[PDB]
Formats: structure tokens, sequence, C-alpha cells
């Protein structure tokens, strides 16, 4: 019933981010949605004395025919004070990524029960735009905790903690994690009893006083990892050996004692690319020693919570995508590969967007925050289309790579 | 007295840490002072302003200007504007005629009266204080403050529009058979209603506006179709740009071309086929006369041919489909038309390639499509169906083999040359039977002297010496040599990541004459396999030794 005081960082004014064009279908949904949220006191109309603005649009969650409102609080979030709570900083549950099955819940409606600080409400202003700027946009501001904002989980954390107490004392093995509007619940239980404990939990939430019906089941214990592998051939062409040396030369930036001398000695002379070359003894040994090295982990690879996670993604063709998460170059914390077919067989951008979401979800489970993406796509193509395929309640950061990386085939 | 509804004031504050204006009032002639006093006397009598005591320390300069040698009052609010908070300006982004819908009747009403019915925030009025200097400076000058939104103030246009909108809002929502739009001191109402019903709706609107004490001049407004609005011409059933006149000159300065490009840019939204590159490639000193190239003069001659006759755009019909068609014009220029019915454009437009070192037609096409797509969502709220000069098979080959992710929304092939094609396509695997060329280049950083060349499996060799060059040019030169001296099928091995990065980007055109020559060589080939190896790793073939000298 009482609001917790919220302010911004010293020297920073509220967000003034342009609203980007929305389609007719998304505008109608946002109008229909904001009409009801105003009747529920969740939002209120505002005037021209409010200069602040934050983009907004509409999505459909995983297998649903009902629109969801999504606000891009990325600017407000990096401008709102580093909201430390009475928690002194929650240590990210390192057992979450070890559980057999993790389900992800949407507890966003829970935030709508807690009021927002009056002096801070002006900063959550957003515009429902009109087609062709015919009518003026409809301006609203939030009166409660908004979905997407960084302060919403922090503030509600005091409330959320004592809501799940009867469930946590009863089930002391289940690991529960909260990021933004999503609740991550992992367990070693069988999927059948898992879905019941989940259904028990959402009924335990509905009873306490709070669309929380949709579930997103992961499997961290079955998650993809990638060591560096070299080919095993009975006959090597000059081209085969040339690609091998290239890959080993690159891997030497990562691993210490990688040698290519004996292998290069095979390439001496000017031969045809398709000419078969028999390996010498010293060469097979060198290749053997190099395999050994690659099997061991990378030396000195740690995670620093004070640094940014960076994700790089390569298009491999035929629907496959590789990716690497790191903080330091050649110091990969995580690598992976995709080949999904979720209705994107003829669309690169939809695949990339699902890839970015899948990688972000993984990143939240492992380290408890989102990576800075580096996408193999022109800025203009991505900015035109990513909202049409986005289904996650959060939004990572991203930049764009325009020069073809040579290291594309060394990860395939 | 019929009770009129009050208009909600908007809470206005000054920027944080700042304070109101304290500008000295300029001395005025006895002529001007007399004029201002009379004006401010009736303004006070109308309620627009009020006299204030000596307590107020804020001041804003007020001037008097002869209304074309006939007096007008002018308060200089520049200092207050710099110190006033930011507002949510709503005019940002005017409507585009191609997105509007045809109307049988469009009436105009004057809203000059309702402006002074919008009150200013009580705690902010003190900031609008100004002084009427006294005759001979022998009395304390007359002090006034505003009670309504002052002309010229930063917040006036925003507060006025938001107050007008809030009033018109229930009328618009309950009368969906009409449309209302506001343009500075004037209201525009349009409908497809029977003309009899239309005149009534205007009267209903006037009656509705009366609730807030807002009176229209109760007369048939002189303003009638066509309307001149924001550079456009609005007709009931169509629209166009205000007449574009290309001036005849023997001498064109820098400024004249800017006036020429600007008009061409503005006219390109309805006049199809307008080119501007050869006129924009001259502005790469507004009084400086620049010689017009023969290639640019031929473009201007084509411009006058298109601007020969007036062309009109139609309005948007939500019940029909939306179609965008693109054509390549050359020199990185693209033009497009958007229509619903054949030969009846809603609007037109053009796209120019971004400034880069290298590029190809497929990339530019994609960029044009995205631009049109973004524009079309702004204007119509949906994506048009595309007609593109590129074969389906060409697009499939391109995007399934391109390192970046790319996408074009629903589209069909239209066969109107020049068609967009892929000119060359590198192999994925080495070519059996084809001669293998190991190439390399090197250059002395100081003397700028360098060498380029190759060696092959068949024993073929070449090394050429080069002057005034760099490591990057000699690496490219080496590949060009291999292309020149090889058959229709060839394997090329290089250690240059720079050269590979360029050819993997697949340009069909470039700034560098070197790269262009390579492209012309690639085009002539049947099969080309490019392979990369690391340098200095003792990989035989990779003959740095022939270039190290
Ligand atoms: C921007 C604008 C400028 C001016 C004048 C400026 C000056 N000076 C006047 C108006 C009224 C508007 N606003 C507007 N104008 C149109 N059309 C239109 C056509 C011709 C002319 C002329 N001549 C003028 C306007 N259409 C819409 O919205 C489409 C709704 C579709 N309807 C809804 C009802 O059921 C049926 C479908 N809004």
């Amino acid at each position: 019933i009482e609001t917790v005081p919220v302010k911004l960082k010293p020297g920073m004014d509220g967000p003034k981010v342009k609203q980007w064009p929305l389609t007719e279908e998304k505008i109608k949904a946002l109008v229909e949605i904001c009409t009801e949220m105003e009747k529920e006191g969740k939002i209120s109309k505002i005037g021209p004395e409010n200069p602040y603005n934050t983009p907004v649009f509409a999505i459909k969650k995983k297998d649903s025919t009902k629109w969801r409102k999504l606000v891009d609080f990325r600017e407000l979030n990096k401008r709102t004070q580093d909201f430390w709570e009475v928690q002194l900083g929650i240590p990210h549950p390192a057992g979450l990524k070890k559980k057999k099955s993790v389900t992800v819940l949407d507890v966003g409606d829970a935030y709508f029960s807690v009021p927002l600080d009056e002096d801070f409400r002006k900063y959550t202003a957003f515009t429902i735009p009109s087609i062709n700027n015919e009518t003026p946009g409809i301006r609203y501001q939030y009166n409660v905790l908004p979905q997407g904002w960084k302060g919403s989980p922090a503030i509600f954390q005091s409330s959320m903690t004592k809501i799940l107490e009867p469930f946590k004392k009863q089930n002391p093995d289940i690991v529960i994690y909260q990021y933004m509007d999503d609740l991550y619940v992992g367990s070693d239980l069988e999927i059948g009893q898992h879905r019941t404990k989940i259904e028990e939990l959402r009924q335990h939430l509905l009873r306490w006083g709070l669309f929380l019906w949709m579930g997103y089941e992961l499997h961290p214990d079955k998650w993809t990892v990638q060591p560096i592998v070299l080919p095993e051939k009975d006959s090597w062409t000059v081209n085969d050996i040339q690609k091998l040396v290239g890959k080993l030369n690159w891997a030497s930036q990562i691993y210490p004692g990688i040698k290519v001398r004996q292998l290069s000695k095979l390439l001496r002379g000017t031969k045809a690319l398709t000419e078969v070359i028999p390996l010498t003894e010293e060469a097979e040994l060198e290749l053997a020693e190099n395999r050994e090295i690659l099997k061991e982990p990378v030396h000195g690879v740690y995670y620093d919570p004070s640094k940014d996670l960076i994700a790089e993604i390569q298009k491999q063709g035929q629907g496959q995508w590789t990716y690497q998460i790191y903080q330091e170059p050649f110091k990969n914390l995580k690598t992976g590969k995709y080949a999904r077919m979720r209705g994107a067989h003829t669309n690169d951008v939809k695949q990339l967007t699902e890839a970015v979401q899948k990688i972000t979800t993984e990143s939240i489970v492992i380290w408890g925050k989102t990576p800075k993406f580096k996408l193999p796509i022109q800025k203009e193509t991505w900015e035109t289309w990513w909202t049409e395929y986005w289904q996650a309640t959060w939004i990572p950061e991203w930049e764009f790579v325009n020069t073809p990386p040579l290291v594309k085939l060394w990860y395939q | 007295m019929v009770p009129i509804s009050p208009i909600e004031t908007v809470p206005v504050k000054l920027k944080p840490g700042m304070d109101g204006p304290k500008v000295k009032q300029w001395p005025l002639t006895e002529e001007k002072i007399k004029a201002l006093v009379e004006i401010c006397t009736e303004m006070e009598k109308e309620g627009k302003i009020s006299k204030i005591g000596p307590e107020n320390p804020y001041n804003t300069p007020v001037f008097a200007i002869k209304k074309k040698d006939s007096w007008r009052k002018l308060v200089d609010f520049r200092e207050l504007n710099k110190r006033t908070q930011d507002f949510w300006e709503v005019q940002l982004g005017i409507p585009h005629p191609a997105g509007l819908k045809k109307k049988k009747s469009v009436t105009v009403l004057d809203v000059g009266d309702a402006y002074f019915s919008v009150p200013l925030d009580e705690d902010f009025r003190k900031y609008t204080a100004f002084t009427i200097p006294s005759i001979n400076n022998e009395t304390p000058g007359i002090r006034y403050q505003y009670n309504v939104l002052p002309q010229g103030w930063k917040g006036s246009p925003a507060i006025f529009q938001s107050s007008m909108t809030k009033i018109l809002e229930p009328f618009a929502a309950q009368n969906p058979d009409i449309v209302i739009y506001q343009y500075m001191d004037d209201l525009y109402v349009g409908s497809d209603l029977e003309i009899g019903q239309h005149r009534t709706k205007i009267e209903e609107l006037r009656q509705h506006l009366l609730r807030w004490g807002l009176t229209t001049p109760d007369k048939k407004h002189q303003k009638e179709p066509p309307f001149l609005w924001m550079g456009y011409e609005l007709h009931p059933d169509k629209w166009t740009v205000q007449p574009i006149v290309l001036p005849e000159k023997d001498s064109w300065t820098v400024n004249d071309i800017q006036k020429l490009v600007g008009k061409l840019n503005w006219a390109s939204q309805i006049y199809p086929g307008i080119k501007v590159r050869q006129l924009s490639k001259l502005l790469r000193a507004l009084t400086e006369v620049i010689p017009l190239t023969e290639e640019a003069e031929l473009e201007l001659a084509e411009n006058r041919e298109i601007l020969k006759e007036p062309v009109h755009g139609v309005y948007y019909d939500p019940s029909k489909d939306l179609i965008a068609e693109i054509q390549k014009q050359g020199q990185g220029q693209w033009t497009y038309q958007i229509y619903q019915e054949p030969f009846k454009n809603l609007k037109t437009g053009k796209y120019a390639r971004m400034r880069g070192a290298h590029t190809n037609d497929v990339k530019q096409l994609t960029e044009a499509v995205q631009k049109i797509t973004t524009e079309s969502i702004v204007i119509w709220g949906k994506t048009p169906k595309f007609k593109l000069p590129i074969q389906k098979e060409t697009w499939e080959t391109w995007w399934t083999e391109y390192w970046q992710a790319t996408w074009i929304p629903e589209w069909e092939f239209v066969n109107t040359p020049p068609l967009v094609k892929l000119w060359y396509q590198l192999e994925k695997e080495p070519i059996v039977g084809a001669e293998t060329f190991y190439v390399d280049g090197a250059a002395n950083r100081e003397t700028k002297l360098g060498k380029a060349g190759y060696v092959t499996n068949k024993g073929r060799q070449k090394v050429v010496p080069l002057t005034n060059t760099t490591n990057q040019k000699t690496e490219l030169q080496a590949i060009y040599l291999a292309l020149q001296d090889s058959g229709l099928e060839v394997n090329i091995v290089t250690d240059s990541q720079y050269a590979l990065g360029i050819i993997q980007a697949q340009p069909d055109k470039s700034e560098s004459e070197l790269v262009n020559q390579i492209i012309e060589q690639l085009i002539k080939k049947e099969k080309v396999y490019l392979a990369w190896v690391p340098a200095h790793k003792g990989i035989g073939g990779n003959e740095q030794v022939d270039k190290l000298v």
C-alpha cells in the first residue's frame, strides 16, 4: 500500500527515446490492452508537460493467440539507480544450470499489484503511435510496477520472497530463480511430477493473489557444448592439410603448445589442391599431440560479474548457427550450435532472432544476466524485422558485424 | 449566462536549477509606447493579461512593429524559451497525403478565437512578466503578466494542441463518420457524408465547441479545395506537390544546386524517375560557381522532361492491396512506385546507395526494400507487396550462400530490365583438374616499392615489380595476376585476410579500380576457388621469398 522511493543516477535525465513505427495490427492490440489497464488504474493518461518517452510494441508469446504488451525499458534501465535491495545482492544460483529440467514462468501480472513511486512515474511514459501521424499519439504513464523495468523485480523481491516460503520449505531441493518478469524453476524430478509441482506452484501463486499458465521447459543438463575437433581422414589432400593448419594456427591463439611445423612440412613444394598427400610419422604424431591438447580445457577461463558478457553468432547455412559467449577474446565461457526448425525454413532473420532469444535464455540461467550480442546482419535489416519474431519479455543489447569473419568454418 | 466548461491548465515548470528571465526592457519611441498601451489596455479588458505590482522581478522585452505601414505587439520570449522545460511536441512528423482517404466534403473552421481561451498555469504566469516603458521614463513603467498561452512561448503550441485534442476527442469518437485535423489556428473536418448531413455535423461541432466557450466565425470559410499545406496540394480525390519550377541558368552556384536538389528530392515523392546523383556529386561557399558536367547536364534535361506536366497521387483505400515496385536506374540509384490500382500511384520515391568502398546490386535492392518497408509502415501501417527486378532463383542463391542473415518480405519477379543478377560465384570445394595458383604480395613501407606474383603446380610463375603501393594493394594485385594468367577454372591460394574479406563480401562494383578489374576477371571465369592459409607458417607454395626482396 506504500511506495518505495525511486530515483535516477546523478546527472542523468529520464529517457527520451523515439517511438518507432508500428503496424495497424499491433496498434489495435495496444489500444485494446491499454484501455483495460487504464480502467484497472495500472496506467493513466498524461499531458504535454511530460517530455519523457520509452518505445512500446506488441508480441505473441510461445504458442498463444493473445497479444502481450512489451515496453523497451532498455534506456530507463541503464538510467535508473543500481537497485540494490535489502538483499545486498543475490548470489546467482549456480545449481540452476545443473538441474535436469527448468521451467520458465511469466509472473509479470504480480508486479501490477505494487504501486510505483509518484515522483518516478513520469519516467515510465510511453506513446501508442497513430498510423501516418493522423491522430496524436495516446500518452500513458505507469502507476504501478511496470513489466520490463529493472526496479520491478528488485522492489517486489521483498514481497515475492514471503509468497514462495510455504513452497520452498516444503520443497527444499527445487531451485527457484527470478529474472525480470520471468521465474525460473528447476528440479531433478521426473517431467511428469515436474509439471505437477509447477502447476502446484502457479496455483500457489494464484491463491496468494496473482497469463501465468504458459510454461517453457528447458534442459540444462542436456545442453550443447563444443570442444575443438580436427578431422580424421585416411587420405589428406593438400587442401585438407591447408585447412587443418589454418585451424590449428587459430587454435594456438587459444591453446599453448599447438605445433604446425611437421604438418606444414608436407605442404612444401607447389602441389595441386586436390592432390593426396600421405602423412609422415612426425606429422601424424604432431597431429596426435594436437588432439590431446584440444581435449583439455582452456587455461585460466573464469567469470567476472563486473564485466560484460559478449555473444558472437555465425550463420553456417542450411539452418545451422554457431555461437560463442565470452568476456575475454579466446576465453570462451560457453559455445554452442543450433539447427532448429520452428517455422523459419525460408527466413534467416527469424532464425537469428530465435537464436538470440535462445542464447539469452541460456545466459540468464548460467550467469544471471544478458550478453551483448554481435549479429551477422546489417543494422537496417535487423531493425526492420526483429520485433515481428520476438517472443521474450526481456531485450538484450546488440551491435552489428559487417566484415565476414574468417573464423566461421573453424566453428563448423 | 450559459455556463461554459473550464479548460484544464497544464502544470508548467522551469528547467531544474534555472530561473525565469531577467532581461532589460529596451527604450521605445513615444510613438511605439502610445501604441502598446492602447493594445495592452484592451487585452487586459479581454482577460489575456493583467497588471502586476513591483513584487515581480522577472522581465521580458516587448516590442512594437508597424504592421506593414498601416501597430503590432511583439514580446521577445527567446530568453524564457531557453529556460522553459521541454514539452512533448506532437507535430514531429506530419501526415503524408498518400496515407489519407478521399473525402467528398472537407470544411475549414477558424480557431483563432479558441486560442485565448486556453489559460496558462497560475504559478508560471509570473515568468511571463513584461514592462511597457513610460513616456520620458518619468513614471514606473506599466507591468503586465500573461494569463493565456503567449504567442512565441515554447510551450504554447504543445499545450494548445493537447487542450484542443482533449476537447475534440469525444466528438471524434462519437462521430466516426468524419475526420478532424488541426493545423495552426485552423480546424479541418472531412467526411463522405451526404452534403446535407455534413453541414449539420459542422454545426454540431460548433455547438460542441461552445461548451468551452469557443466560437467559430459563423460564416462560410473562404478556404476551399485545393488546400496548400506543407508543400503539398490537397484535392478532394487526389494530391500533388506544389508546382516545381526548374530555373533556367547559364551559371549555377553551390547554392543553386542545393535549391535544385532540394526541389528534385521533394518532387521525387510523386514525380517518378527523378535522378539526383550527378547533381549531388557536384556538392561533394554557397556563392562559388561550379561547372556542370556533361553527364549532369543530361540528367537535368531528363528532369525537365518529367516535370513537363503535372502528376497527381491518389489516396489510400484500405479495402485494396498495397503494391511497391522498384527499378534499377544505375550509378547506385533506385526508384520506386507504390500503388493499389495499375498506373495510379499513391506516391513514388527513390533510394541512393550508402557511401562504402565496395557494394553489389542485391545488397542495395535489399536496402531499398527495407526503406520502402519502413516508410510504408509509417504511412499505411502495413507492408506492401513487392515487385522486384530480380529472379527468384537469383535471390535464393544469394541469401542461402551469404554470410550475413537477410530477408525480403513477400515479393514477385517483374521482368523489366536492367535485371539484378549475380555476376560471379565462388566454389565451395577445390576444383579437380584446375591449375593451382599460390599468390602473394609485399611492399616496403618506406620506399613504397613492392612486388606481386604467383607460382603454380604446373611450374608457371610470375613476379611483377610495383612502385607507389602498399601491402594491401600488392596482395590484391597478386590475385589479379592469377586471374589474368589462368584458364576458365582456377584454384587460388592466398594468405591475405584483407583480400579474402573483400572477395567474401562479394562486390560487383567498387571504388578501387584494382578490385573492379578483379571483378571483371571473376565474371569471365567459369569456376574460381579461393583458399586461405596462414602466412609465414612454412606452407610450401606460399612463396613470400619472391616478394620479400
Ligand atoms: C491530415 C489532414 C489534413 C487536412 C488538411 C490540411 C490543410 N490545409 C485535413 C484532414 C481532414 C486531415 N486528416 C485526414 N484526412 C483524410 N483525408 C483527406 C482527403 C482529402 C483532403 C482534401 N482536400 C483532406 C483530407 N483522411 C484522414 O483519415 C482516414 C480515415 C478513414 N475513414 C474513417 C471514417 O470511415 C471511413 C474511413 N485524415
